């Protein structure tokens, strides 16, 4: 069943994403990569202080409607 | 109060020991920018500038040595390690190469290894975010400026703010 969650970017702006709890963290990263225009190997996600692992389904983390996930940038230079 | 903006930065936990802030200010209103060489070692040049008193032109080699030591302990458990996608040995060969760009991953590991707190301010010089590695505040932090998506400089708090 589809639900909406929020992903907050580096600037502090949250955007809404339709997801399913069966999809992987990696696939959520692909959606965030498309919306934010940042390569998916240049950020990682967290929820409630826990890193999200790419291969795991979202449901392993207990996301709920309008939970906020952080998009944490990898910065190089 | 007057002149005490830096005393009230609000840091939100990302994971234990890493935080983010989104204050609105221009870097040059509160910091001196200590420009670093444009070569690929600028991240480590910047760290050396702020941690090694009366340093030499290439004191950054010591910081890269500390990065190696840190990686041997911490690399496998760093969430950003997964983004790099290399074994520890392949990571070290790449990281130790001259001109190989440093990053938030090395900041995370060096904060642990050296016991310092590092803040990377990303940006005009209008701040978008500060990302903090370690539990210290801005006044004893190693403050770095990340600009143009590809460049690091060192920052020093301007004297009137302490
Ligand atoms: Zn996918
Ligand atoms: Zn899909
Ligand atoms: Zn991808
Ligand atoms: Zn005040
Ligand atoms: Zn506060
Ligand atoms: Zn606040
Ligand atoms: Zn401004
Ligand atoms: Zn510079
Ligand atoms: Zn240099
Ligand atoms: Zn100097
Ligand atoms: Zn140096
Ligand atoms: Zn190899």
């Amino acid at each position: 069943e589809p639900l909406s969650i929020l992903v907050r970017n580096n600037k502090g702006r949250s955007s809404t994403y339709e997801v399913r709890l069966t999809q992987t963290v990696a696939h959520l990263k692909q959606q965030v990569s498309g919306l934010e225009g940042v390569q998916d190997d240049l950020f990682w996600l967290t929820f409630e202080g826990k890193p999200l692992e790419d291969q795991l389904p979202l449901g392993e983390y207990g996301l709920k409607p309008l939970s906020t996930v952080f998009m944490n940038l990898r910065l190089r230079g | 109060g007057p002149m005490d903006f830096l005393r009230s930065l609000d840091w939100t936990q990302v994971i234990a020991g890493q935080y983010v802030s989104n204050p609105r200010f221009n870097i040059s209103d509160y910091f001196e920018i200590v420009r670093q060489p444009g070569d690929g070692n600028c991240f480590y040049h910047s760290i050396a500038e702020l941690t090694m008193p009366n340093k030499t032109d290439h004191s950054y080699h010591y910081i890269k040595r500390l990065t190696e030591s840190a990686a041997r302990k911490y690399y496998q458990e760093e969430p950003e390690a997964r983004l790099v996608g290399l074994s520890l040995e392949d990571y070290l060969k790449r990281m130790l190469s001259d001109n190989e760009w440093g990053s938030t991953l090395e900041a995370s590991m060096l904060a642990k290894e050296m016991g310092i707190t590092i803040i990377i301010w990303t940006v005009s010089d209008e701040v978008e975010a500060g990302i903090k590695f370690g539990d210290g505040d801005v006044f004893t932090a190693v403050n770095l400026l990340h600009s143009g998506q590809t460049h690091f400089d060192a920052l020093r708090i301007l004297p009137q703010f302490e």
